[PDB]
C-alpha cells in the first residue's frame, strides 16, 4: 500500500501511543517519526487506503486524551511520486 | 509497591469493568477514579469462627 | 521487560528527576532520553507490567514540584515490535 | 523478579498464615522468616512487583483478624543490591 | 495427612496443656513446639482436616483458662510444599 | 511416676525457689529448665500422681512469695507419648 | 567515608524501608542490621558526613509513619576508631 | 569526586552561566553538563560531594533567582543510579 | 587504669552514642557492648577511676533524654578478679 | 482411619437403620454391633475424622423418628491405642 | 575535603575547646591557631562541606558559654587559591 | 596523664598564682604560658583527669580574688591526637 498516514501531537509519548494504536488497528508499516518542533512530534505511516483511513482514524479518537491531545490528523489517499524525498 | 494513580494513561479499561479471578486493583481507584464502587468482592478460605 | 514506560516533563531536569524516580521505584532499563523541542523532554523505560506501572505512578507522584512539572504520563502493557527500531 | 514485600505481626499464627497466603495468591518465593523478638516475627517474600502486590494486598487484608494483628504492610519494589547480604 | 493445626500461648504452659490437648482429643502427630520469643509460644501439628479440626478446637478451649492462656488460634488446611523450610 | 509436673514464673529466682521446693517436698525426677523468653521461666519435672501433686502445690506456695512469683502452673495425671519428645 | 549513621524502630517494615531511604538518599553504605531485642531493630549506615545526613533525611521521613513508626535516629560523624569493634 | 548531582534550569542562558558561576564559587563542583534543551530552558548540571553540591546548587538558585527571566527549578538530585549515568553523558 | 565505667539504656541508639561519649570523653577502653534484651543494652569501657567518672558523665549527658532515654549511669572502681570471667 | 464414632439406640431397629446410614454416607468400617442390655444397643464404626464424622453426626437422622429412637451421638478423634482398641 | 570551615572567639580557652569541638564533631584538620590581638584567637580547619558543616556547627555549640563567649564562627566552602597564603 | 587543665584570666597575677594553684592541688605538668593579647593570659596544664579537676579547681578558688580573676577555667580529658601539635 502507498497511502500516507501521518499524525501531529505535542510530544512523544502522545505520538507513540496513537502510532501503537493505530499499528493494532491496522497494519501499516511505520514509516517515519520525525521531531517537528516547538514540540510538534509527527509519525507516518503507509498501507492501504482502507486500512490506513481506519488506522488513522483509531489514532486519532484513541490519542485525544493524552497529554495534550492530537493536533492534526488528516489521510492523502494518492500521495504523489515527489512527495517521497519529503519522505 | 507503585501503582496507578490519576495521571496514569494506557490502563483505563479494566477499571471500572468487574473482575474475574485474582484482585489486584486498588479500591480507592474505583472510588476516586471511577463511579460507583466495584460489585465483586473476592472471597477466601480462611474463615473466622469461634469455639 | 517488554512494557515499555513513557513519560513527557516541561523541562529536562523534571525529566531527569523523573528517570531517578522510575530506577528508584521499580527495576527499569531506562532506553532512551529525548529532547522534542522548546522545552519538552521524554524518557522512555522497559520493564514488567505492574513494575512499569507503579514505577510511572511514583515518577508522576514525585514530579509535579519540579519545575514546570508533570505534562503527560500514560503507559502501554504490549508494545508494537515494529516501534522501537523507529525508537 | 527482585521485589521485595515482608510484613511483621504480633504472634506467629498470623506469619505463618499470612505467608500461605502470599504463596497461594501470587507465583511469589519465600526468602525470610524473622523471630524479630518482642513478639514481632517477620514474614520475607520475592518476586515480581504484580505478583508481589496483589499477594501482600490479599494476605495483608485476610491477616488482620488472624491472631494479633498486623504490624506493618509495606512492600519496597526495587532493593538495592547491597540490601540483599542484609536479607 | 498435610492438614495443618497450630496454636499460641502466652507462657510454656499453656503451650504444654494445650499440645496434650491435641494429642489427647485426637491423634494426630506433633511437628514443631517453637519458642516465638518474648514469652509466645507456639506448638505446630499435623494431621487429616477433621481431626486437626477436632484436636485445635479441644486445644483452643483448653487454653483460655491456664496462665495468660491463649493468644492466636488458627488452622492451615492446604499448606504449600515451600513453608515447610518456613516452619 | 509417668505424671508430669511443671512450674513458670517471671524471673530465674522465683524458677529455682520452685525446683528447690519439687525437689525438697516430693521426690519427684527433675526434667529440664527452659527460658521462654522475656523473663519466663520455667520447670518441667516428672514422678508420680500424687507426689507431683503434693510438689507442685508447695511449689507454688513457696515460689508465690518470691519475685513476681508463679505466673502459670499446672499437671498433666497422663501425658501423651509423643508429648515427651517435644519437651 | 566513616561517619555513622543509624536508625532505630520498632519492626522491619520500618526497618527495610530505612535502609531503601539509605540506599536510594546519599552514597551510604549499611554496616549492619542489628534485632536490639523487646522489639527494638536499628540500621547503622557508614559514609560521608553530607551523606550520612541526607540518608537519615530519607530514614526519618519515610520511617514516622510506618508501622509503630522511627523510635530514634542519631548522626555520629567521627566515630572513634575504639569504638569500630562495637560495630 | 563525589557522585552526588546537581542542577540549575533555567528560563534562558544568562540566568544558566550565573548559576554556574555561583556554582563554582560556592562549593566544589565539577560541570558535566551544559545543554540548550530548547526554546529558552538551558540546564547546567554538575557532580560532588552531597553537601558540597546541596550549598552550591543552593547559592546559585539565590543568586540567578531574577536574573533575566528568572530560576524555573532548583531541583537537587539525591543520587543517580548507575543506569542513570549513562542517559547524562556517561 | 581498670576501673569499669558501665551504662544502661533502653535502644541502642543512645548506647551508641553513649559510647561515642565514652570514646571522645577521656581515655577508656571500651570491653562490652552487652544485648541484655527487652530493649535493654549496655555500654562497658574500662580505665582508671577518674577518667571513667569523667566518661559516665559524658555519656549521661547526652543520653538520659536522647532516642528512648537512659535507665542508669554507673561507675565501678575497683573491678574485682573474680568478676572479671563474668566480663 | 482409626477414629471411633459409636451411636446408641433404645431398640435395634434404629441402631440398624444407623448402621446402614454409616456405610452409606462414608466409607467407613463397622467394628462393633453389641446390645447393652434391657434394650439398648450401641454399633461402633472406624474411619477418619471427617468420614466419622459425616457418617456418625448425620447418621441417626431417620433415628429419633424410628421406634423408640436414639439415646446418644457420639465421635471420638483418637482413642488409646494401647488398651481399649481390642474391646 | 577542600572546604574551609574557621571561628573566631575571645580568648585562647573557648578557641581550643571549639578546636577540640572540630576535632570530634567531624573529619577536619586543625591548620592553624592564630593570635588576632586583643584577646581575639582564630582556629582554621579543613575537610568536606557537609563535615565543616557540622564542625563548625558543634565548635560554637561548644564555645558559646566559655569565658566570655563566642563573638564570630564562619565558613567558606570553596576558598580561592589567593587565600592560601593567609595562614 | 593526657588530661588538659587549663585556665584563663586578665593578666598573670591571677595567671601565675594560679599556676602555683595547680602545681599545690594536684600532679599535673605545666606546659603552657600563652599571652593570648590585651591582657588573656592562659595556663596550659597537663595530668591525670581527676587530677585536673583538682587542680582547676583550685586554680579558679584562688583566681576570683587577685587582679581581674578568673575569666575562664575550662577543664579538658582528652584532646584528639591532632590538637597536642599545635600546643
Amino acid at each position: 500500500g502507498i497511502a500516507l498516514g501521518m499524525i501531529e501531537t505535542r510530544g512523544l509519548v502522545p505520538a507513540i501511543e496513537a502510532a501503537d494504536a493505530m499499528t493494532k488497528a491496522a497494519e501499516v508499516r511505520l514509516i517515519g517519526r520525525e521531531f517537528v518542533g516547538g514540540g510538534y512530534v509527527t509519525v507516518l505511516v503507509r498501507g492501504e487506503t482502507g486500512a490506513v483511513n481506519a488506522a488513522v482514524r483509531a489514532g486519532a479518537d484513541a490519542c485525544e486524551r493524552v497529554g495534550d491531545g492530537l493536533v492534526a490528523a488528516h489521510i492523502i489517499a494518492r500521495p504523489h511520486r515527489e512527495v517521497e524525498p519529503a519522505l | 509497591q507503585a501503582n496507578r494513580s490519576l495521571k496514569t494513561t494506557g490502563n483505563e479499561a479494566s477499571t471500572c469493568r468487574t473482575v474475574t479471578g485474582t484482585q489486584y486493583m486498588g479500591a480507592e481507584v474505583t472510588g476516586q477514579f471511577c463511579q460507583d464502587k466495584p460489585k465483586y468482592k473476592q472471597p477466601i478460605r480462611a474463615s473466622v469462627t469461634t469455639t
